[PDB]
RNA sequence: UUAAUUGGAUUCAACGCCGGGAACCUCACCGGGGGCGACGGCAGGAUGAAGGCCAGGCUGAAGGUCUUGCCGGACGCGCCGAG
């Protein structure tokens, strides 16, 4: 089609298992080897905004997430180890690493 | 595992009890530990100068000694014995300790070489040395050597054939490190 | 209400960060794990107990 | 030790029920009634108003 | 009779045929036919450590070595003979392993 | 409950010595409730067939409806002058200003002579 | 240069050296969330906990924090000597 995966809405129904194929080794790897309970609470935060009971905005220090569709269209405050940097999630960012999107320093050539 | 590695996995347990015993038996005076290890049970014969603080008041130390070995040891049937030290001067680990008592008092370096270098040699020895690293109660680091007989010699032979004791003698100004090396006759 | 709880939950189960020595309490030296569980500073003094020999 | 907590009601002559009683702990332990949700202080539960 | 392989590993040079020609003494309480001690290799363990904690500049690191020296003895005898040998094995010094086959 | 402001009957001492040993025998029978709040429930719901109460129970958050409640409920209440005398004889070992025995299956002898002495003379 | 790039070593006698394990750990350093002080002494004790807790509102996690309603049994915070 277009974008990363196919139509954003259609992908949500598919979610589990099917996403794996489209993306690299990393995203397959995270989902297959479980998570930690601190991550699992964040899964609940995202879920309440995209549907159902009242929103929780997603705060996270973790940069270990791999973007899922339910994260699209929402603003995630990720700690890079200094401060929180807001990130708006696009459909082009599905399957792509959280840590990429926020700089963890001000990175310029040295001079 | 292997039968090459069965001298690295019994020998370590012997190391562990030598380090803990020497410290907690300065109430009695320590000298050695003859540990005889059989699969039946580990029979440790503690050499100590005073028998009455290593048996306790009513088996007060005896309960401590039963409970200690079992953590360390794979043998869950320890027996305890106390033998007496019957020549404090023959052994280098009761002259390290005897010299440490005299230093902790303020009895100077030469005034305690009366009884740890003119008494040890009377007992019999091919050689003895006392070395005393520290600052010598100063503010800068210095050492002094006292030597009698053969106990340093060419090669490893006759200097790694010794009886060997180290003690700590604590000062309020520092630490002084106490080496007494007796090489028994032989 | 009440004072918080907190507990030790660091993933020390892999790497140098998992290891420790029973004889000096630390693992900041270059550790050895095959055989004995001790370090290089507890094998300068330990080695001829265990029948390791100095000579070559 | 203490200070300061009571939330037990006092009746005269008669008996009243302040709250619901846990069915997992028998009587003794009283549920907090928020609307539809039950709390239990004895062990700590998440409970819903059966 | 029952065949026993007594495999005897020792850290000492002179405790190895002194308990492999005088473990024939321990062993024999009934009749026995015994194989003279067959030397197996020295299996060699090295462990090399730095004696330097700082490591700096030029340095000399201690290469250690423990050589564990193996003799294998076969004996064909009763249950009682085998038992004598596994009843006592001193402080070790001498590791004694026993393998049992008919 | 009680207060030293509130006297309603006089507790004979002969009864009182054996009513601080009554609590102890009957603690390992069933349920034991202790502390003033706990004793409130034990009468509220009417579990206990005897409450024992030291006079020092304060403030009047507890006292409002509770002194008639024990009489209607048909249980005696018997006084200890101190909570450090109901706190060192009753089982409990840190002062208790009231305790309630559920099940006098083992203090039945003692605890029936209270209900015909501090519930005869005046309830 | 960066929030920080943790510290030492620094001619021989510092620079594949402690680091012959450097994603969190390691780790000392940095950033944000919470929090303990023994053993005696000191006012306090049952006038209920130091511990616990639904549900949303908030935390990277913890009734932790709030609104809100509620339990089981009973000694330790705070500090001052001094670990």
């Amino acid at each position: 089609f277009r974008y990363r995966g196919y139509t954003l809405e259609q992908l949500m129904n598919m979610s589990l298992e099917e996403l794996a194929r489209l993306f690299p080794a990393r995203q397959r790897r995270s989902l297959k080897r479980g998570l930690t309970p601190e991550q699992k609470k964040l899964l609940r935060k995202i879920r309440l905004a995209k549907k159902g009971k009242y929103k929780k905005p997603i705060r996270t220090h973790c940069r270990d997430m791999i973007i899922l569709p339910e994260m699209v269209g929402l603003t995630i405050y990720v700690h890079n180890g200094k401060e929180f940097v807001p990130v708006e999630i696009k459909p082009e960012m599905i399957g792509h690493y959280l840590g990429e999107f926020a700089p963890t320093r001000k990175k310029v050539e040295h001079g | 595992m292997a039968i090459e590695r069965y001298f690295i996995r019994e020998a370590v347990r012997e190391m562990l009890i030598d380090e803990f015993l020497e410290k907690e038996l300065r109430r009695a005076g320590y000298g050695g530990l003859d540990i005889k290890k059989t699969p039946l049970g580990t029979k440790v014969i503690i050499f100590a100068a005073n028998p009455g603080y290593v048996i306790g008041r009513g088996g007060r130390r005896i309960r401590e000694l039963t409970r200690i070995l079992e953590k360390q040891f794979g043998l869950e049937n320890p027996q305890i014995e106390v033998e007496e030290i019957k020549n404090p001067y023959l052994n280098a680990k009761v002259q390290a300790v005897r010299l440490a008592q005299a230093l902790e008092r303020g009895i100077h370096f030469r005034r305690a070489a009366y009884a740890a270098l003119r008494a040890i040699m009377n007992n019999g020895a091919r050689g003895v040395e006392i070395r005393l690293s520290g600052k010598l109660t100063g503010e800068r680091a210095k050492s002094i050597r006292f030597y009698q007989g053969y106990l340093a010699k060419v090669g490893n032979p006759a200097e790694t054939l010794v009886s060997k004791g180290y003690a700590q003698a604590l000062l309020k100004l520092g630490v002084i490190g106490v080496k007494v090396a007796i090489m028994p006759p032989g | 209400m009440a004072k918080a709880d907190y507990n030790k939950r660091k993933p020390r189960k892999f790497g140098k960060g998992a290891r420790r020595c029973i004889r000096c309490g630390q693992y900041g030296p270059i550790i050895r794990i095959q055989g004995l569980m001790l370090c290089r500073h507890c094998f300068r003094e330990v080695a001829p107990k265990l029948g390791f020999r100095k000579y070559e | 030790m203490g200070q300061k907590w009571k939330l037990y009601e006092i009746k005269d002559g008669k008996v009243i029920r302040k709250n619901k009683f846990c069915p997992r702990c028998g009587p003794g332990v009283f549920m907090a009634d928020h609307g539809d949700r039950w709390a239990c202080g004895k062990c700590g539960y998440t409970e819903w108003k059966k | 009779m029952q065949k026993a392989r007594i495999k005897i590993a020792s850290t000492n040079v002179r405790s190895l045929d002194e308990v492999a020609n005088q473990i024939k003494q321990i062993a024999e309480r009934t009749g026995v036919r015994m194989s003279g001690p067959i030397p197996l290799p020295t299996k060699r363990i090295r462990i090399t450590t730095r004696k330097s904690p700082d490591g700096e500049g030029s340095a000399t690191f201690d290469r250690w070595e423990l050589r564990v020296h193996k003799r294998l003895i076969d004996i064909e005898a009763d249950e009682r003979a085998m038992r004598q040998i596994m009843r006592i094995r001193v402080p070790e010094d001498v590791t004694i392993e026993i393998e049992l086959i008919s | 409950m009680a207060k030293p402001s509130y006297v309603k009957f006089e507790v004979p001492k002969e009864l009182a010595e054996k009513a601080l040993q009554a609590v102890e025998i009957a603690r390992d029978t069933g349920k034991i409730r202790k502390g003033t709040n706990e004793t409130t429930k034990a009468v509220e719901r009417g579990q206990a067939k005897l409450v024992i109460i030291a006079e020092d129970v304060d403030p009047e958050e507890i006292v409002a409806h509770l002194p008639p409640l024990c009489e209607e409920k048909e249980i005696p209440y018997i006084y200890v002058p101190s909570k450090k005398e109901l706190g060192a004889a009753a089982g409990i070992e840190v002062a208790a200003a009231s305790v309630a025995i559920i099940e006098p299956g083992k203090a039945r002898d003692l605890v029936e002579e209270i209900a015909m002495k501090v519930k005869e003379l005046m309830k």
